[PDB]
């Protein structure tokens, strides 16, 4: 059994161990077996029998040259078979007989030259068939595709198809219901016979890096005419042959197609115009551009009927002045470009993610910044500086707001959140805030979560700023260099359940403030510098308090604090990882669990 | 000790007292009266300083219903070819001017606001005057 | 003597104490006397005699109605006389006789109606004469101005002059040397007779808020034709009557003037163009715009011969794309506008102040950002985010660099200062740096000052990052949350003199690391949390160490630390403010100077 | 234990060893050879992974003459319609690709640089391979 037992009686990975023959010294209950990178080279009849209850079989790169009739005859439960990278020469007419439950068949780079003779026509349960990186030249789907009634995914990418003739799709004309997601990327396409796709319906179609010239692309997209796709994905690969031009006509053909969601995934050419270029996708409901340079675009004002717009990893320079009236959700993230946000005007906007762009806002937050009054979600995390100068006038409905990791300024200069009466989630962790106004959170009634880790307070004393946050159920307050603490702080947080106070600078754990935390269940206090206890009223810990981390500190293990070091032992039914509560003061006795000391005085 | 009444709008009521020893008189008119929901008008002042207005600046100590906001330094007159003409004013010069103002964009709680406005000016710079503004706000 | 004695035997301020007559109960040595806001009302002969050694006299707002012959007859040393705000009715022909040393005469708002009869023609030592806020209607300078050979400053602002005729300046045509700085602001000017200024020479001329319309302005500036001014200041006041238009022709006239330095100080109108507007000041060497809106300007590319350009307190929006080839110094500060810097191209630039603009740089710092390789001074303090991605390639000559108060990023990601072999000053205080690379300062050989207060270090342990900074003579390291300390740190800083370690988080003052600080003279260690001393090798304090602040801490005043609390007393010849070294541990003995304790054990 | 030699330029000398248990072979060519003063060329790789390249990413541990720089997470393949074609690669698929690169703008000290490049990918994500690069730099 040089194999590795990942999940006893269940999952074994005998990968690359020079097996010339299938192991047998393994349990019968086995459901997942990986026999990758082993020189099997001959898959004969009933090769697998030692595993009648198998569900997943990985035969990746096993030099398998010939599979005979009924090699997996006894695998009725097998749903996934992976044969990636095998130099197949002979494939028996009934090699896949017995897999009455096969849903996923992976035959990538298996020397497969034609879909015509692939013996799978009886696997009715087949959901996805991956045959990418093979020698297929024709797109003519076999007749047996009829019996394949549960097929949803077909990967024909990286093959040798060069043209699509009408007759190739004849099989589909006879399968009404047929949620097929097709990938034809990296096939040297150069001709799709006109009218070949008339009344054909795909759920998804991906054609990336298929066409040689712009003219070859426009020609093929014409043969695509009449198609109905739910989601269509075009574009190319960064590490392969790209188009030398992509002018305002490249996408003309899409006008004679019925598309619901569109996505252009990576284009080397620097876009010039955006309105003449995409007006055939105007009726589209979801529009996406990932990794495309749009610096050269002067007008971002056209009113497309798009409802979801997603721009990720694009180079832009000046911030796009969007004025899409029907748009409801906008995802503008991880874009390498400028560093200055400017107003947008999205009257219908409800979801707004503008995170990870290094953007800087010179005046937050108002409805005049976005042009909407229906915003419910707002994510401006991971950006540059965000100066607060308006307490969300017009954004009353915000339920979610994330400023995480963005330098925020003017926080304690007035009540910036005064209008957010419905805000439920709020993360301002590591936003370099310096709380210095006890009205910092006024307005946040409905608030339930509040992550303000990584910051700091004036004088390092935690004031009474939570007195209005009733439904408050979570509250991170770690890394805030807190030292002192107002005893009346948490006193109104009845529903509060968790309360992080980790990695701070406390030296004396207390227990009075937590007296009224009815629902309090968790209370992290780790990575601090506690050891003392300036008040032995150590009984005031809520009746529901289950967990109470106190791991890693600088305890005082000298009789000097026998009174407090004992209380720790007294209730080790609330603590956590005790093998990490090592002592710190005895230069001779350090590293021994505090819940194990000779209390000899 | 006397409280002076500036004006009332529909949002607020503004008045002031002194917070300094010497209580040199000032004339303060606001037209129209300030509205915390956003307003813009002319602020007419008449004063005769006891120091030079050279490099003037207010230190502001605002207070929201018992709550305290950090100090605020607002500069009027940086010191060279300034925006306002009254910066040039000398120790005993009559200052009869009209300053325009405007603002908008912030929602304030309901309640009592008090703002101590300590004015400072001069080359070695010493206090000019101290006033404590009491402004009552009733929203909606 | 209800007066206030500011500087004994030297300066007294008897302001506003109801004096109806000049005091006498004051010393003879008095040099500065303030008798402002007192009802004198009658200045008779030899009114001041009790003060023969007076240099400065303030009679501001004293209801003085009449001054008679020889009122200050015995004040030969008086150089400054202030009579601001006095309702003068009668001014004796020889009222100012005796002031053989008067340099400054202030007669602002003194009911003065004509410069003609003002009896000052004999005060040859007069440097400046301020007669602003008065009833003067003519600009015709009196004949006695000849004897006034040391006059450099004349303030005629806020008067009633409405026109300037040629004959008015005839006096000047007869004073070759004459460094006169004139202010005519707030005078309702509307006509300056052509050719009136031919061959006239002023050092400075200020004409702010003088003209009613644009046409009235253009007309006057024409009469100004032929003038030679060193510095000319135009513009208006924010709280007074402004011009309704300021188009490309407003400044045509300046082309027939000889100007060395120009400044437009505050203009209500929003500028449209900048190149057609100021081409008459193209030969000017110093160009300035304070408080003027330039948003509406599309081209900032013209090549003016300006050598110094100063833009302060202007509204701009998009960052000005400056391409001034001859410019050597650029001061662009406190501008309310955009938040994104873009490249400039100033080949001759040597001084560069771009502080306090809230600007954000996305890739600092290279020569391609400024277009120069002669930059010696660079101030980018008080701005937004500044991402480091280039270690000053091409800015080798930087001697001064101030990033103070600007969020800096990518500091510990490589040696950002590697090229600054000549940098002498460096302030990165409160730039939110988190030192985590012991090569953070490589390249900074010549460095002499280093202010890195307000930041933080990885693990709060101070590494060996100063080993290359030889000539280093100053080093602020306060507020950096420092706790531990590498003993080899400062070991190479032989020339180091000061060393701030204030407001940190040290608990145990040491003395080993400072062993080799030859030149060390100062060593602040205040506002910490020291009390212990984990090594009684308290003798290793440099031989030159003079001062050693240790004020305000949390000392341990219990016999437990008799060994260390004693060492403090032992050398109170190095300490500082001892009345602020209060104890902290005895809940009964706290607040008593540590250099005063009953060491009873 | 064998050290493999990638190439030499006029700025540097690049070589690598393995830092992981299993030492699956890789083909690495750089044309032209990297120049720390700034260069741009093609990086040809040939590999046959033992995991899926799905959501690949390197963890970089750089070292400058004994000095240590923070960890660096560099992502190749975010996971959906990725830039590179090799992201789609499966467990036993042959990966013969050519990636283009380019860079400029940073001055490096003289000395020995070592960069541990731990590659990670897969849905549950586990290490793919670990390589330790030794690059000698001689400026001027
Ligand atoms: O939306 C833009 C705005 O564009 C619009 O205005 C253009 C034009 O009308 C501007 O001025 C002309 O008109 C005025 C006067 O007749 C107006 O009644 C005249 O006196 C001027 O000389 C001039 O001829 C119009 O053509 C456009 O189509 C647009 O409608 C502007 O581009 C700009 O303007 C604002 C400021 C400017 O920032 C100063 O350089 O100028 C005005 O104000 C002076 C006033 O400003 C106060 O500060 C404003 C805010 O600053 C920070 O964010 C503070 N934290 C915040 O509290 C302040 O609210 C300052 N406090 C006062 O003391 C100053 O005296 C001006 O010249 O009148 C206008 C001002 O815009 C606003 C305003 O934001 O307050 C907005 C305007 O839409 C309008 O509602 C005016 C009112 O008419 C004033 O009574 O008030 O910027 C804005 C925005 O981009 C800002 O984000
Ligand atoms: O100065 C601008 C720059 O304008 C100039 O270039 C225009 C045009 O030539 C751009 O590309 C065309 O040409 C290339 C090729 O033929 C060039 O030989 C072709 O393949 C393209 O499809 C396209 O047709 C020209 O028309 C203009 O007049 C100007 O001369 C550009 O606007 C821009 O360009 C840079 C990037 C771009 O940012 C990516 O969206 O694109 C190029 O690079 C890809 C390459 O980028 C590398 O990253 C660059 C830096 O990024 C950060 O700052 C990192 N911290 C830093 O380390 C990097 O140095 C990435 N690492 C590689 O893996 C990517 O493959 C490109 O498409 O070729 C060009 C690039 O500009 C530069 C460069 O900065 O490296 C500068 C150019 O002037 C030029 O010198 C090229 C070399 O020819 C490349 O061999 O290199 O932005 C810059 C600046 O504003 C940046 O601040
Ligand atoms: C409290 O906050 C700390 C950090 O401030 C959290 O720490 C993480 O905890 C996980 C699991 O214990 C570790 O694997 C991570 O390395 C820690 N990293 C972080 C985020 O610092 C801690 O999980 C928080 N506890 C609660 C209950 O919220
Ligand atoms: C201290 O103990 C708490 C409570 O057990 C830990 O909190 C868990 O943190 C993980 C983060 O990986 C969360 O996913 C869990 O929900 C938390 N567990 C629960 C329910 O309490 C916390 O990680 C510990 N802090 C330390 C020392 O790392
Ligand atoms: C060391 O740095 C501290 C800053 O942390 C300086 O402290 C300030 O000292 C002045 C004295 O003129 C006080 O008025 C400020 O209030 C102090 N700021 C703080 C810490 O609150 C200190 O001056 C520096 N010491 C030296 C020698 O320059
Ligand atoms: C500790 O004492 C030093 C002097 O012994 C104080 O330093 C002075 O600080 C002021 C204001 O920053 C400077 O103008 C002086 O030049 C400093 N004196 C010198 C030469 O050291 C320091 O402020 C004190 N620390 C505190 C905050 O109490
Ligand atoms: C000292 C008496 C002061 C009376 C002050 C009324 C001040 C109004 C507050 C300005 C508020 C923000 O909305 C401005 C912008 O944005
Ligand atoms: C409960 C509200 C208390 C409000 C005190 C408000 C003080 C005014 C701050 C204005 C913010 C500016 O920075 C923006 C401009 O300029
Ligand atoms: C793991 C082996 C890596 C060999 C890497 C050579 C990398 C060159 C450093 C890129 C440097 C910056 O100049 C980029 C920008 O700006
Ligand atoms: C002594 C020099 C050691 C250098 C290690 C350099 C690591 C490369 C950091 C590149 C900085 C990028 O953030 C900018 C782009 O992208
Ligand atoms: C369809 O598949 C069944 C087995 O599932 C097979 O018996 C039948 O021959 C197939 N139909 C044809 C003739 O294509
Ligand atoms: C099939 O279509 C349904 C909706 O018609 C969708 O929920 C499902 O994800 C699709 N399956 C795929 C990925 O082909
Ligand atoms: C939380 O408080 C809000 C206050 O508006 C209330 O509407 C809501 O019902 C509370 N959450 C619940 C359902 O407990
Ligand atoms: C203040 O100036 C106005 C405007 O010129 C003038 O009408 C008024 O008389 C002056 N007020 C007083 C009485 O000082
Ligand atoms: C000039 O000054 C002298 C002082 O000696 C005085 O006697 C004479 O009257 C003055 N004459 C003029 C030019 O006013
Ligand atoms: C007089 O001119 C000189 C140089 O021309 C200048 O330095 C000086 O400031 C001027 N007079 C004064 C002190 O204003
Ligand atoms: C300061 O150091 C520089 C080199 O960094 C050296 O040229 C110079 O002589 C030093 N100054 C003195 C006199 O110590
Ligand atoms: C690698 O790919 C190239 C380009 O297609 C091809 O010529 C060669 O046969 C392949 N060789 C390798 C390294 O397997
Ligand atoms: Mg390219
Ligand atoms: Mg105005």
């Amino acid at each position: 059994e040089p194999c590795v037992e990942v999940v006893p009686n269940i999952t074994y990975q005998c990968m690359e161990l020079n097996f010339y023959k299938i192991p047998d010294n393994l349990p019968f209950s086995t459901k997942n077996l990986d026999l990758s990178f082993n020189p099997l080279r001959h898959l004969g009849s009933y090769s697998f029998f030692s595993f009648p209850e198998l569900q997943v079989l990985d035969l990746s790169r096993c030099e398998i040259q010939t599979i005979e009739d009924g090699a997996y005859q006894s695998l009725s439960h097998l749903s996934t078979l992976i044969l990636t990278g095998n130099p197949i020469q002979s494939l028996a007419l009934g090699a896949f007989s017995g897999l009455s439950s096969l849903q996923k068949l992976v035959a990538v780079e298996t020397n497969l030259a034609s879909l015509e003779n692939f013996p799978i026509g009886h696997l009715k349960t087949l959901k996805e068939l991956n045959v990418a990186h093979n020698l297929i030249q024709s797109f003519k789907l076999p007749e047996y595709f009829s019996n394949l009634t549960n097929l949803e995914h077909l990967d024909l990418s990286s093959n040798k198809i060069q043209s699509i003739y009408c007759t190739d799709l004849r099989v589909l004309h006879q399968m009404p219901l047929l949620n097929l997601s097709l990938d034809l990327s990296l096939n040297p396409m150069n001709f799709i016979q006109p009218g070949a796709f008339k009344e054909i319906r795909l759920h998804k179609l991906t054609l990336r890096n298929n066409f040689d010239s712009l003219n070859v692309m426009k020609t093929c997209i014409q043969g695509l005419a009449g198609l109905e796709v739910h989601r269509l994905v075009l574009g190319e690969f960064r590490n392969e042959g790209n188009l030398e031009k992509f002018d305002k006509s490249a996408l003309e053909g899409l006008c004679n197609l019925t598309i619901e969601e569109f996505r252009l995934a990576y284009l080397d050419y620097y876009l010039d115009d955006i309105i003449d270029l995409f007006n055939c996708l105007t009726n589209v409901s979801s529009f996406s551009l990932v990794s495309v340079t749009i610096e050269r675009v002067k007008d971002f004002s056209y009113n497309f009927g798009w409802q979801h717009l997603e721009l990720v990893n694009c180079k832009f320079g000046q911030f796009p002045t969007l004025k899409l009236k029907s748009l409801k959700r906008l995802t503008f993230t991880s874009n390498k470009g400028g560093n200055a946000f400017s107003e947008v005007d999205l009257p219908s906007l409800e979801f707004l993610d503008l995170s990870r762009n290094g953007l800087s806002f010179k005046g937050c937050c108002s409805q005049s910044d976005f042009g909407t009054t229906s915003l419910k979600y707002l994510d401006l995390s991971f950006n540059g500086v965000i100066t607060m100068s308006s307490n969300f006038l017009g954004l009353e409905q915000l339920e979610h707001l994330d400023f995480q990791h963005s330098n925020l300024k003017q926080m304690s200069e007035f009540s910036v959140f005064l209008s957010l009466r419905n805000l439920i989630y709020l993360d301002i962790s590591h936003t370099h805030t310096r709380v210095a106004f006890n009205g910092i959170f006024n307005g946040l009634s409905s608030l339930e979560v509040l992550k303000m880790a990584g910051n700091s307070f004036q004088e390092n004393f935690l004031p009474d700023i939570f007195t209005e946050l009733r439904n408050l159920t979570f509250l991170d307050l770690s890394q805030c260099q807190l030292e002192q603490l107002s005893p009346t702080a948490f006193n109104s947080l009845s529903s509060l359940q968790v309360l992080n106070m980790s990695h701070n600078n406390f030296f004396s754990l207390d227990t009075f403030p937590y007296k009224c935390l009815n629902s309090l269940q968790v209370l992290d206090y780790s990575l601090n510098h506690i050891m003392t206890s300036k008040k032995q009223e150590l009984q005031h810990f809520p009746s529901s308090l289950a967990f109470l981390n106190l791991t890693q500190n600088d305890f005082a293990c000298t009789c000097e604090h026998q009174s407090f070091l004992q209380w720790i032992k007294d209730q080790r039914q609330l603590l956590v990882e005790v093998e990490r509560m090592e002592c710190a003061t005895p230069s001779d006795k350090q590293g021994m669990p505090v819940l194990s000391l000779n209390i000899t005085c | 000790q006397k409280q002076y009444w500036v004006c009332n709008s529909s949002d607020a009521s503004i008045s002031y007292t002194y917070c300094d020893k010497m209580q040199y008189p000032i004339s303060i008119n606001v037209n129209p009266c300030i509205e915390l929901k956003g307003s813009k008008g002319l602020l007419h002042i008449f004063y005769i300083p006891r120091r030079d207005l050279k490099q003037l600046y207010f230190n502001l100590y605002i207070t929201v219903n018992t709550m305290n906001l950090p100090k605020r330094k607002e500069v009027i007159c940086r010191g060279s070819d300034d925006d306002y003409s009254f910066c040039r004013a000398l120790k005993g010069e009559t200052v009869n001017t009209t300053i325009s103002f405007s603002f908008k964009g912030i929602k304030f709680s309901k309640g009592k606001y008090k703002c101590v406005v300590e004015a400072i000016s001069g080359s070695p710079e010493e206090m000019l005057f101290c006033l404590e503004f009491v402004i009552l706000h009733q929203p909606n």
